[PDB]
Formats: C-alpha cells, structure tokens, sequence
RNA sequence: UAGCGGCGAGCGAACGGGGAGCAGCCCAGAGCCUGAAUCAGUGUGUGUGUUAGUGGAAGCGUCUGGAAAGGCGCGCGAUACAGGGUGACAGCCCCGUACACAAAAAUGCACAUGCUGUGAGCUCGAUGAGUAGGGCGGGACACGUGGUAUCCUGUCUGAAUAUGGGGGGACCAUCCUCCAAGGCUAAAUACUCCUGACUGACCGAUAGUGAACCAGUACCGUGAGGGAAAGGCGAAAAGAACCCCGGCGAGGGGAGUGAAAAAGAACCUGAAACCGUGUACGUACAAGCAGUGGGAGCACGCUUAGGCGUGUGACUGCGUACCUUUUGUAUAAUGGGUCAGCGACUUAUAUUCUGUAGCAAGGUUAACCGAAUAGGGGAGCCGAAGGGAAACCGAGUCUUAA
RNA sequence: GCUUGACUGCGAGCGUGACGGCGCGAGCAGGUGCGAAAGCAGGUCAUAGUGAUCCGGUGGUUCUGAAUGGAAGGGCCAUCG
C-alpha cells in the first residue's frame, strides 16, 4: 500500500467528451451538433416548454385547484416511528423534541405503516382506523 | 486481536473490526485523492475579453478594407487577446462522507498490520529536545523513515523531530489518510492506538 | 498549467515532411501541400496494391499466349486443354516456363493438345 | 443558481405517485351549452400526461 | 416554496430554525441631593508593540572536471535539512534560518494616575400636531391596483392625545400585542490606492500587467483618447595587445584570452519557411493534381561470387489537390502565398440519468466551532404513503345518492 | 296519437390523432316517456354548422378563510363573454 499503488475502481472515473479534437476522436469539427440552425449556434437552444410556436402544453391547458395553508402544518407519523420517541406517551411536542415531524407542525396523524411492538400512549392525536387497531393490539392505548 | 508490543513484549487487544478489515482499495483511494484536493490551494486567475486593458473601438470599418473582420483588439484569438475561457480562484476541496473517511482509515490502518508496517510501543520519548537524541534512538530500532504516533504531543519529541527530514510526530488526533500511507513505518505508543480506537468508534 | 505546443508539433510535422521525401517542389518542404501529398500516395498505394495482382496476372496472360501460339495454339485453347487434362499449374509459372525453359513448355502443349484431341 | 420552476407549469400538472402527471382537460371553461353532456362529462376527471409530453412536462417541473 | 406576473418571459418572500456578534441610552423638567457614575481633553508612570539592529551550530580526504557543491571514503551539527548565493546539485564556504537578545528619540495600543471639561442618584411630573388618518397623483414593499394590508409623499385636507392611539394583509367584532409624529449608540459586515511577511498541481518573454527592457514611453490624434516593439556573451571582461588586406574605412584573416570564440558583443540553445555552394543520378521528340504499381540503367555501401542496402528513376499501367458547403464539386463555388508561434465545448451553481464507492429503512449534514482536510454541529434536506381542488381520509382514496 | 331520453351519475371495450384532443359504445345506478307486451329512447339517416388558455361575469356549493368568529378573496360544480 503506497501512494502510487492505489488505483481507482473499474469503470469508475470514466473519461470526458473533448469536442473538435480532430476526425479520430469521433467528435471533430462539430461537436455532435450537426450542421447549422439554432442548435448548433453558441448559447442557441430554445427555452424550456417551447414548441417552435405552438401554444406549449402548460398553457393550452387550464388551471386548476389551489393550495392550502393548513397542509403546511399537517404531518403523517408512521408506526414505525412510535418507538423512536422517548418515554413511550408520544404527542406534538415528543414528536418534534424526536425530530420526528417539523418544529411547525400543529396537526399529526398516525397511518397504519411500519409496525409497532411496544405499549405507547397517543395523546391528543388523529389515528386512523387500522393504526388504530395495531397500537392496540400492542397494549398501546389512545386517548384525544 | 492482539497486537504485539516491540518491547514490553506484552499483547494488547484491539478492535477486529478496526485494524482486522479487509483492505478497500477503492474506499482508500478516494479518501486519498480528496485529502490531496484539499491541499490545493487554488489561487490563479487570468484576463478574459473583458479584463484585458484596451479599447473597445473596432480595429477597422466592417466591409470594404480586405482583411478579416474585427470588432475588438482584446478578442482571443489576437495576439495579446484574452484567454477564452480564462481562469478563476477555485475551491478543488471534496466532500467526504464520515463514515468514508472513518472507513478509509480501519482499511489503512488493519492494511499496515498486515505489511507489518506498524510498530506498537508502550512509551516513546525523550529526555532533552535534541535531534541527536532522536536520531540515535531511530537508529537503535532500526528506524529512519518513520510516522511516530504519541497520546499527548510532548514539545521534547516534537523540538527534536522538527529538523529530521524523514521523521515526523503527531498526535493521537492528528493523522490523516496520506500520512499512514507515505511513511514506511508507522510507531504508536500504546496509548495513542487506544485513543485511535475511540475515534474509529 | 499552461501547455506549449511546440515540441510536438515540430515532431508530427517532420513525421510528415519525412514521408515526404523525393516529392517535387513545395510536396517535399511545405506541411501543407506534403500532407495531400502523403494522404494521395497512402490511397494510391492501397489501391495499386490491388490493381498489382491485375497487371502482372494480365502480363502472364500475355507471355503464356504468346509462347503457345508459337507451338500452334491459342491461349483459350491452350488454358481449356490443360484443365481437361487436369494440370493445375498457375499462370505464374507458366509465363515463368515460357520463358526460361522451352522445351518444358512445349511438353505442356502436348499434354494440353491431347486432351483436346 | 437553482433551477427555476415554470410556475404556470406548476398550476396545472400535479405529480402523482409513480412520477407521472395528472391535469385538467381543456375544452370545459366556456361554450357548454352546444357541448353534447356526453362530451363534457367525461372531461371533468383529471388526466395522465401522455408519453410524448412528458419530457416537456418533466423539463418546466425540476422539483416537483 | 407562498405568492406576483401580457398569470407570458420572468420576478420571488416571510414566519420559523441554526449560527457569528451582543449593549444599551438621552432630550421633550423641575426639585432634592449636588457636583458623586461616565466620557472627552490634557499630562504622568507601567506594560506591550512599531520605526535601525546584535549574536547565531557543525568537513575534511580522494576521483572526474575549466571549475566540485557531484562520485567514493570517513566525520560532525541540528529547537538551525526555510531560502538564496557561491566556476555543476552545499545541513557543516557565504548570507541567512531555529533560537536568544536590543532603543537615545518618536509613536501605536493598553493599563494606572493627575489635571480640565463632562455631569451621577432619588422623588414627583411630563410623554414629540398640520402629525396619524383621509381624497387625488405617483413611488417603495417579492406583491404590476388587484379584494390589497403596510411604508414614503407632490397636492388638498385633517384627529384622538393613555378614559388615548397603532398593528395583527380588504373590512368589522373580540382578543393579543405595542406606544408613532425627538435623538445617540461598540461588535459581528464591505473594501485594498498602499506597507510587511508568506503561499501557489499560477505565467515563463506572441505567456504573465499595456509595460521583466528608462512604458503609459516611442508613435498616432486639434482634442478627449489610442498605444506598441524590445529579456539571456562568459564563472570571471579575461570584451580580442600585436600583425596582415582595406579608404588612418566597413569587413575579414592570423595571434592572444577562455573549458568553449562553430560563446566576439548583429553574442545560450539556434528549428522551419526561404536562399546558396559541392557531389551522385536524371533531364533538350516531350503533353495534364506530379504520385502510385512495375522497372532498366547508373552511382555507392556492403557482404563478399550473397544475387542486400541506399540515392537517382529512362520507360510503362493506373491516377482531375485539400477544406467548406451541398441533391451534387477536378470544378471555372468558398478559404488558404509559405513557415513558426498563438487560436474555439470552459467555469460556477442547481437538476436529472449512468457508472462507481460508502452506509442502508435509512442516508447526509449547512453555516459555524475547532493548533481546523480530524472532531463537533442533524438547523435542515431526501426517502420509507398515497388519494383529493380542498377540508379530510389513509393502504387506500377520489368520483357519485351509491 | 301520446309525450320530453335534446335525462343525471357512470362506463367494459374499441376507433382516430405527435400532442391538445375527437369519435363509437353494450352494460350498471337513479329517475322518466311511449307501448298490451317483447321493447325503444342519453337528440335529429350519417359525415360540416366551429375557437385552446388567460382574464372576467352570473348561479350554486356538509371546500378554504393569514390571531379568533365572520366576511372579502380563492377553489369546486353549472354557465356566459
Ligand atoms: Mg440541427
Ligand atoms: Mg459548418
Ligand atoms: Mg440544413
Ligand atoms: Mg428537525
Ligand atoms: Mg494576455
Ligand atoms: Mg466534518
Ligand atoms: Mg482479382
Ligand atoms: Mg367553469
Ligand atoms: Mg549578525
Ligand atoms: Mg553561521
Ligand atoms: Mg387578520
Ligand atoms: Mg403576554
Ligand atoms: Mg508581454
Ligand atoms: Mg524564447
Ligand atoms: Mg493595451
Ligand atoms: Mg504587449
Ligand atoms: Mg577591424
Ligand atoms: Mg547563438
Ligand atoms: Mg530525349
Ligand atoms: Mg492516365
Ligand atoms: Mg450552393
Ligand atoms: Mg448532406
Ligand atoms: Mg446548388
Ligand atoms: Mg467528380
Ligand atoms: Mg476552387
Ligand atoms: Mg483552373
Ligand atoms: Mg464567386
Ligand atoms: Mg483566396
Ligand atoms: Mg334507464
Ligand atoms: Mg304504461
Ligand atoms: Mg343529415
Ligand atoms: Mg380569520
């Protein structure tokens, strides 16, 4: 093991495109940009969405909907991620202190993914109806 | 697993998992390469078009003259001219992950108990900060190109290592992944190899 | 890291101007008109390479037909006789018979007159 | 920089589960009355982009 | 992201969180106590800088060579093997370096102290009006007048005044929160004409500053302004005494110096185009991209009877440059007099995909701290759940009375 | 002659388009017309009679509502320029 022993793994700093660097190099005299138009012009190119003219498909097509605030502050909380809070009774601040949901959150569910395997008392929380039945099925106990 | 100290000839246990791993020479290689990026320093620059010291006046009319047409005497391919893509301060550092790092260093560590590259010793040190003494002591465990690894950086052994060309001290926090690798022995004291194990986890 | 071109380009330069020699005028001084010239001669050499098994095949063909008529026989006749009489001697040997041993030659337009009789 | 959203993109392409994109169909803001109900009933539910647009799609929407 | 936006192109927050840094005060007024905190000015002393400096270790022999610092041998110093120089590459020749010291005088910063000015503390009062607000016209807020809060004001108006007023994004009620129309205030931040030290996967004379050189010069322009070219003898000038040709020239030949003069000042190396002298071969009856295949002869090197190599090339088959652009070019379409040097897919930040590496239902930190590439820092970001415009529900959900 | 199926929600499966789209559609639920009944009816023998998006209007709406209750505004549904 020296400094001139180590050698990179296979096929892992593969080499760059050099461009018009002569006919060998399969990469000569255009780039790979063809001959001529607006594509093969330095800084040519169209923007994003543009189609030649035609009314592009993001506006050709309605808007719809609109954001809700309350989203914003609304988390799920997996059952997996019961047993990671500390002294077992989980709320909104266990949660956060968890670094389980954000600091902004006012709102938790808890959805029946993951599992659970130890008795833990869910406070002041929505519960669906299937992570309803697996905490209490693991002697968990939920109270609003 | 045991490493056998030169002296005191007594074994001391160490982690399997930190100097028994197999030897990644990918993981290692990386984590080499990033520590010599780090090194760069990065400071140069030169003048594009713009930074060139000229005018802005075309050199002559568009049509009519027979010569090539010009519109600045500060354009690349000029004589003079700016560099076309020149230069700029860059940063070459690498991001390594922890735990790359981390694992570049058991890989290089348990790799120089396998060349027998690492000497486990129960005290290094010397009384006065002379090199002479240094280098007699080297000289008596047939030492010449060595990295000696301490617990606590005594001033004495680092007075003395200053001037020695192929010798260097360092503490137990101190080493980095070229450092193991460049030098052809590595001696630790027992204490730094137990901070080591600390640090690798 | 600044890279001058200079070494190597004079080296690829003189590697041209080397093939180059012998050509007239500015073929054999100038980079320019002696790298056409080098290019020609490379496409001219890879097709003569070719055209190099026609001619002396063509040049065989000529001395075999006259050296059979000088014993009554044509070149078709001469070539179909010896196919009848299952000689595969090629024509490069026998414009080399016809050449430098006569009397060889004309045992092969006996044979060759026997299997068309 | 970071990559800026087409943001009249944004209001009219939400990003479903398996990465494709529903959307409003067009032809149901005005002039209903001569639509047959057949026609503008089944263009009230949402759509999936189709295949040839979603490069389109996929380029205005980096972050979604 | 929320939003703004011919809802186009684009523009683009805040709340909240993590950090760096952290400092609070005065007037709109009397009184009591009083000159008490504090700051400034101005001295003095102490400390620490800065402006010259001082000391600073340790090697010889032999070989090659013009020259030793190189080779070989044997020593020595090192808190000094940074660096530079010295006749080639020096730890020990020199200058330095590590380290230890040094100020008559001026001056920075601290402290302490004196002087001068400055006023602390307490009680009781007071609480910024053509102002807030409004109409009209503009502007600023991410927010283009929109349902538009908030801020500024050119114009016209115009309150209440703590039993009061402002704000919480039209607006109202409730609640919460703050007190405008008087000021001051260090640090964390921005920058480098300039000074010193140090560093570079920065340049090395067409590069790097325009300028390595007596360069913003020569030169150009009425002027503003524009704006070059141009580095290298040798270790040391030891820069060629003297002689000869020549015009008491230029230039050259000797001599001499030197390791070298084919290093001679038009001076390291000395490429190519281009121009010559000499030799070998070809060439004055022969038609064209000038080569290529075949090939005699001649010259020469061989080996040697090797019958090979090299140069030339009578004669002969075939054969209309290159690039670009084009359906298509020998094209009489474009471009190039030639050579040498330079001259064009980069960089940064995001994003996606592929490869590869680490870890894996987890992965990873950012700023920042840190004798700092370590370690700390998990603020965050992505992922493990989706459906719906949304409330909401949730391995389902939406649609619908179903 | 009698009538309002020129129905509401949907829709297996196809056709035709680069796409935006356009077209055909048995059957299911609700309710209805004609017929004694089987049945037929989601406009017209078929193929032209048309205009995306934005912005804005009108009606509705067990959606949203920037401290909270409302409201404004927005969304959704129907429809207009
Ligand atoms: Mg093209
Ligand atoms: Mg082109
Ligand atoms: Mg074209
Ligand atoms: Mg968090
Ligand atoms: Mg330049
Ligand atoms: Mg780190
Ligand atoms: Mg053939
Ligand atoms: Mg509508
Ligand atoms: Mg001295
Ligand atoms: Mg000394
Ligand atoms: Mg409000
Ligand atoms: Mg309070
Ligand atoms: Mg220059
Ligand atoms: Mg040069
Ligand atoms: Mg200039
Ligand atoms: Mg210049
Ligand atoms: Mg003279
Ligand atoms: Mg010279
Ligand atoms: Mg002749
Ligand atoms: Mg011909
Ligand atoms: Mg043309
Ligand atoms: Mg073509
Ligand atoms: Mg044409
Ligand atoms: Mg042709
Ligand atoms: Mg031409
Ligand atoms: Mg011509
Ligand atoms: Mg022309
Ligand atoms: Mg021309
Ligand atoms: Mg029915
Ligand atoms: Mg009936
Ligand atoms: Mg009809
Ligand atoms: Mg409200």
């Amino acid at each position: 093991m020296r400094l001139n022993t180590l050698s990179p793994a296979e096929g892992s700093k593969k080499a760059g495109k050099r461009l018009g660097r002569g006919i060998g190099s399969g990469l000569g005299k255009t780039g790979g940009r063809g001959h001529k138009g607006q594509k093969s012009r330095s800084g040519g190119g169209v923007r994003r969405g543009f189609e030649g003219g035609q009314m592009p498909l993001y506006r050709r097509l309605p808007k719809f909907g609109f954001t809700s605030r309350k989203a914003a502050i609304t988390a799920e909380i997996r059952l997996s991620d019961l047993a990671k809070v500390e002294g077992g009774v989980v709320d909104l601040n266990t949660l956060k202190a968890a670094n389980i949901i954000g600091i902004q959150i006012e709102f938790a569910k808890v959805i029946l993914a993951g599992e659970v395997t130890t008795p833990v008392t869910v406070r002041g929380l929505r519960v669906t109806k299937g992570a309803r039945a697996a905490i209490e099925a693991a002697g968990g106990k939920i109270e609003e | 697993m045991e490493l056998v100290l030169k002296d005191a000839q007594s074994a001391l246990t160490v982690s399997e998992t930190t100097f028994g791993r197999d030897f990644n020479e990918a993981l290692v290689h990386q984590v080499v390469v990033a520590y010599a990026a780090g090194a760069r320093q990065g400071t140069r620059a030169q003048k594009t078009r713009a930074e060139v010291t000229g005018s802005g006046k075309k050199p002559w009319r568009q049509k009519g003259t027979g010569r090539a047409r010009s519109g600045s005497i500060k354009s690349p391919i000029w004589r003079s001219g700016g560099v076309t893509f020149a230069a700029r301060p860059q940063d070459h550092s690498q991001k390594v992950n922890k735990k790359m790092y981390r694992g570049a260093l058991k890989s290089i560590l348990s790799e120089l108990v396998r060349q027998d590259r690492l000497i486990v010793v129960e005290k290094f040190s010397v009384e006065a900060p002379k090199t002479k003494l240094l280098a007699q002591k080297l000289k008596d465990m047939a030492l010449e190109d060595v990295l000696i690894i301490t617990g606590e950086l005594d001033e004495n052994l680092f007075l003395a290592a200053r001037n020695l060309h192929k010798v260097d001290v360092r503490d137990a926090t101190g080493i980095d992944p070229v450092s193991l690798i460049a030098f052809d022995k590595v001696v630790m004291t027992a204490d730094a190899v137990k901070q080591v194990e600390e640090m690798l986890a | 890291a600044r890279v001058k071109r200079g070494v190597i380009a004079r080296a690829r330069h003189k590697k041209i101007l080397k093939q180059a020699k012998g050509y007239y005028g500015a073929r054999s001084r100038v980079y320019r008109v002696a790298f056409q010239a080098v290019i020609k001669a490379g496409q001219y050499a890879y097709r003569d390479r070719r055209q190099r098994k026609r001619q002396f095949r063509q040049l065989w063909i000529a001395r075999i037909n006259a050296a059979a008529r000088q014993n009554g026989i044509s070149y078709s006749k001469f070539i179909n006789g010896l196919k009848k009489a299952s000689v595969e001697i090629d024509r490069k040997i026998l414009a080399d018979i016809a050449v430098f041993d006569k009397v060889a030659f004309t045992a092969l337009v006996e044979k060759a007159k026997a299997a068309l009789a | 920089p970071k990559i800026k959203t087409v943001r009249g993109a944004a209001k009219r392409f939400k990003k479903t589960g398996k990465g494709g994109f529903k959307h409003k169909h067009a032809n149901l803001r005005h002039i209903l009355t001569k639509k047959a109900t057949k026609r503008k009933r089944h263009l009230r539910p949402k759509a999936m982009v189709s295949k040839g647009d979603l490069g389109l799609v996929i380029a205005c929407l980096p972050y979604a």
